[PDB]
């Protein structure tokens, strides 16, 4: 019994507001003297895991990894307290997100005792204050979710592929982070429609949006080779996630060979 | 529970 | 400033979530309200509600909704300071209920209100503790939203939320009959029984329990059925052996106002929150025409 | 009229 659409559009604007002034600096990674993009692919597939194991919702696994970066863009991080960032930055996006937060000691727990208590509860202090509390982030969920209204009725295929790429595009800060999560969930969105049932990114969409399916050709690029090339990819936590039932098996799906494009 |  | 520069003037507030005092800047006589938030007594970080509280209201400025001046985190203890109101509604109607608010005085602060709100849901906030003391008045005719420490950032669309949510009398009939999802038109609902009590000085549905909140609901606004309310009765709490009342004449329930008040209420009030009036409708509705912003006498 | 507490999980 859900209702949207007083404040729909309004709320479509605010997010695209804000996706600008919450998005991490591009070129970060280049200026930490320790830590990699492949250091970083590890991390954010271990909080996919840590997200599974703990039942967490995928805004939150979203929320932590714009947290992660927009901290990893003003703070140089040894590689060895790269996972307490991480830990961290997960903490907090329960917090915000879930009704349910897992308690402190759960997240000490699951790193092995990497860390302590007193540890974790500094950092969250510290990504606290180098965030200013602003943690209110537009995600790629954020803007998938309202671009699934456009598919009457819904197809819940396409919106477990949508979300499966979606969460491919979080481990890749090169060259995902090129591009806002709007135009990101864009490509996403259309890629998995594409997918499923053959179809284009709608007109419905391209005018709430601005972006034409030529506009998101770049990401889409991108994206479409992403998703031939995950079998292979050295982290594989979000494969196996959207194996199960519940995500309709997308992950088992064979990825179109060409873009009609 | 894993050390990275 | 920070902590040393606050002079601790009163306690004027303690709620579920915090300790609130009104303070002074002694460098440059600001006069504050400081919520306190005890990190101690928490062994688990910042407080979600804090965390919510803040990154929220960092991102709502709103002449109706209360201003966040600072916030002071130091290990031990969280600071939030707000700009200081001279009080809050529910201080207002005590000392008004001999007298009443004059009408042009409801009007003008329900239209503040709906304001506010509209701003909120606009920016993909849901308050969710609509009640008279957590709304603030000025001693110019100002009415702000206050208390953001429920406040949570929704999608489009919704998903399931934390069940215990509002004050008790202030509450929605979806989520008392246990909902998985509910909306914006829960704090519609909570400002719909705000305005019923402006106007007649008690609040509409003062109940003691669950079920005692929900038969005073149903024997002011009738037991809703599939079809006031379709889907009503698979609702999780909901029990086919509930009484099934009238609803009654709003002459009777809200008797001071006028047709259009009544139709706005009515509204506010309706059981089907997809049917329910927007914050932003609302603002739209006759009854608002003539609005003014009167000064109220303190 | 208390602001309600999050009921425990489980
Ligand atoms: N900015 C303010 N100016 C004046 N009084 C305030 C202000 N903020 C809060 N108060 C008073 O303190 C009380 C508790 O504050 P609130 O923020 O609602 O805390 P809680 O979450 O513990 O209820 C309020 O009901 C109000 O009467
Ligand atoms: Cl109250
Ligand atoms: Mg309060
Ligand atoms: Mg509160």
């Amino acid at each position: 019994s859900n209702e949207v659409p007083d404040y729909q559009e309004d709320i479509h604007t605010y997010l695209r507001e804000m996706e600008v002034k919450c998005k991490p600096k591009v070129g970060y990674m280049k200026r930490q003297p320790d830590i990699t993009n492949s250091m970083r692919a590890i991390l954010v597939d271990w909080l996919v895991e840590v997200g599974e194991e703990y039942k967490l919702q995928n805004e939150t696994l979203h929320l932590a990894v714009n947290y992660i970066d927009r901290f990893l863009s003003s703070m140089s991080v040894l590689r060895g307290k790269l996972q307490l960032v991480g830990t961290a930055a997960m903490l907090l996006a329960s917090k915000f997100e879930e009704i349910y937060p897992p308690e402190v000691a759960e997240f000490v727990y699951i790193t092995d005792d990497t860390y302590s208590k007193k540890q974790v509860l500094r950092m969250e202090h510290l990504v606290l204050k180098v965030l200013a509390f602003d943690l209110a982030a537009p995600t790629v969920n954020q803007f998938l979710t309202q671009y699934f209204l456009h598919l009457q009725p819904a197809n819940c295929k396409v919106e477990s592929l949508a979300m499966f790429l979606g969460e491919l595009s979080l481990i890749d800060a090169d060259p995902y982070l090129k591009y806002l999560p709007s135009l990101i969930a864009g490509a996403a969105f259309h890629l998995a429609l594409y997918t499923v049932t053959g179809q284009s990114w709608p007109e419905s969409l391209a005018q709430q949006t601005g972006y034409t399916l030529e506009s998101l050709k770049p990401c889409l690029v991108d994206l479409h080779q992403t998703y031939l090339k995950a079998p292979q990819h050295a982290q594989q936590s979000i494969r196996e996630k959207y194996k199960h039932s519940k995500y309709h098996s997308v992950s088992l799906l064979n990825p179109p060979e060409t873009l009609s494009v | 529970a894993k050390k990275l | 400033g920070h902590m040393e520069n606050f002079q601790k003037v009163e306690k004027i507030g303690e709620g579920t979530y915090g300790v609130v005092y009104k303070a002074r800047n002694k460098l440059t006589g600001e006069v504050v309200a400081l919520k306190k938030i005890r990190l101690d007594t928490e062994t688990e970080g910042v407080p979600s509600t804090a965390i919510r509280e803040i990154s929220l209201l960092k991102e709502l400025n709103h002449p109706n909704i209360v201003k966040l001046l600072d916030v002071i985190h130091t290990e031990n203890k969280l600071y939030l300071v707000f700009e200081f109101l001279h009080q809050d509604l529910k201080k207002f109607m005590d000392a008004s209920a001999l007298t009443g608010i004059p009408l042009p005085l409801i009007k003008s602060y329900l239209f503040q209100l709906l304001q506010g709100l509209a701003f909120c849901h606009s920016h993909r906030v849901l308050h969710r503790d609509l009640k008279p003391q957590n709304l603030l008045i000025n001693t110019e005719g100002a009415i702000k939203l206050a208390d953001f420490g429920l406040a949570r950032a929704f999608g489009v669309p919704v998903r399931t939320y934390t069940h215990e949510v509002v004050t008790l009398w202030y509450r929605a009939p979806e989520i008392l009959l246990g909902c998985k999802y509910y909306s914006t038109a829960v704090d519609i609902w909570s400002l719909g029984c705000i305005f019923a009590e402006m106007v007649t000085r008690r609040a509409l549905f003062p109940g003691d329990s669950e079920i005692d909140q929900l038969f005073r609901i149903f024997r002011t606004l009738g037991t809703p059925d599939e079809v006031v309310w379709p889907g009503v009765t698979s609702m999780p709490d909901y029990k086919p052996s509930f009484p099934k009342w009238a609803r009654q004449d709003f002459s009777k329930v809200v008797p001071p106002l006028d047709e259009d008040g009544r139709s706005l209420l009515s509204q506010m009030l309706h059981y089907d929150p997809n049917k329910r009036i927007s914050a932003k409708a609302a603002l739209a509705h006759p009854f608002f025409q003539d609005v003014t912003k009167p000064v109220p006498h303190l």
